[PDB]
């Protein structure tokens, strides 16, 4: 039981730390694509004049 | 690397290819190597023009343009506008322009002012040459032009065959031709004189006129030197036609 109470905690640890880096992580993966996309709309506005 | 090939596209224009030559007093440039990267492999007949820039010659250029065409002849100039550049663009032809890098400028995007020595909309190749120091100036480049033209004009060396004609088209809008035209007569190249220059106009003229009648005023004494040891044919006329017989002419037959 001490065991199993122990693996209970750890678990709900888990699951807590497993929700939040998710979440950051999109954001981080949101940053990267407006680069991408402001450096093609910059190479296609120079193209434009 | 002594040359390094850029694809250069002009603002609201066509797609050139743009060579930096690093050191245009390189022994034994390769050339050969170059216009293959180049696909310019093959022997073109070639019209060069000396001291080209911005003049009121529209039609004169149309003419220089179709004989151009049908001749399948590249034409070299210093690569800044000269007013050919229309006539160039709707028939496809290639312009190759030779500057030294510090003498032109780049074009700007949505630039209301065009600088005279910018880069011109309808060259195909650019060759902006410069020495190692980069203080290259206006005539430093002749050497290299005239070299790239005699090769351009021979194509690749396992075609066993007399290079293509070249003619020279002496213009004089820029006072810079006399390194040009000194290099031409030592590789008995002809040129021709064409009118619409105050220089070009005065050797006409005097071509024309009795020896004792001959003024000098805008002419060099070494180009009136030049005159006598090279092949000068005069062209008394602005008409599209006049210069394209005249092109035609001297890209087909040597009367030499």
């Amino acid at each position: 039981i001490l065991k199993k109470l122990q693996e209970i905690k750890v678990n709900y640890e888990n699951r807590e730390e497993k929700k939040k880096l998710e979440v950051v992580k999109q954001e981080q993966e949101t940053q990267k694509e407006k680069e991408v996309l402001r450096k093609q709309l910059m190479r296609r506005s120079l193209e434009q004049g | 690397q002594v040359w390094k090939p850029y694809d250069f596209l002009f603002p609201a224009g066509r797609l050139a290819k743009l060579v930096k030559v690093f050191d245009v007093y390189f022994k034994n440039f390769p050339f050969s190597d170059l216009l293959n990267k180049l696909k310019l492999t093959e022997g073109y007949p070639i019209v060069n023009l000396i001291g080209a820039a911005q003049s009121n010659r529209g039609k004169f250029y149309a003419g220089l343009a179709r004989a151009c065409f049908n001749s399948e002849a590249i034409i070299v100039d210093s690569a800044i506008e000269t007013g050919l550049e229309p006539y160039v663009i709707r028939r496809d032809l290639k312009l190759v322009g030779v500057a030294p890098e510090n003498c032109v400028k780049y074009p700007k995007i949505n630039s209301t002012y065009k600088d005279p020595y910018e880069l011109s909309n309808g060259h195909t190749h650019l060759f902006l040459v410069n020495d190692k120091d980069k203080t290259l100036q206006w005539s430093q480049e002749t050497l290299f032009k005239i070299q790239l033209i005699l090769k351009l004009a021979e194509g690749k060396v396992s075609k066993k065959g007399p290079r293509c004609k070249i003619v020279n088209v002496l213009l004089a809008d820029t006072p810079n031709y006399l390194d040009e035209v000194r290099l031409a007569v030592k590789y008995d190249l002809p040129i021709i004189v064409c009118k619409g220059s105050h220089i070009c106009d005065e050797i006409i003229k005097n071509s024309k006129a009795q020896e004792e009648e001959k003024q000098w005023n805008l002419v060099d004494d070494e180009m009136q030197e030049l005159l006598q040891k090279g092949h000068f044919y005069m062209l008394d006329s602005l008409d599209s036609e006049d210069i394209a017989q005249y092109i035609h002419f001297f890209l087909t037959f040597t009367p030499y």
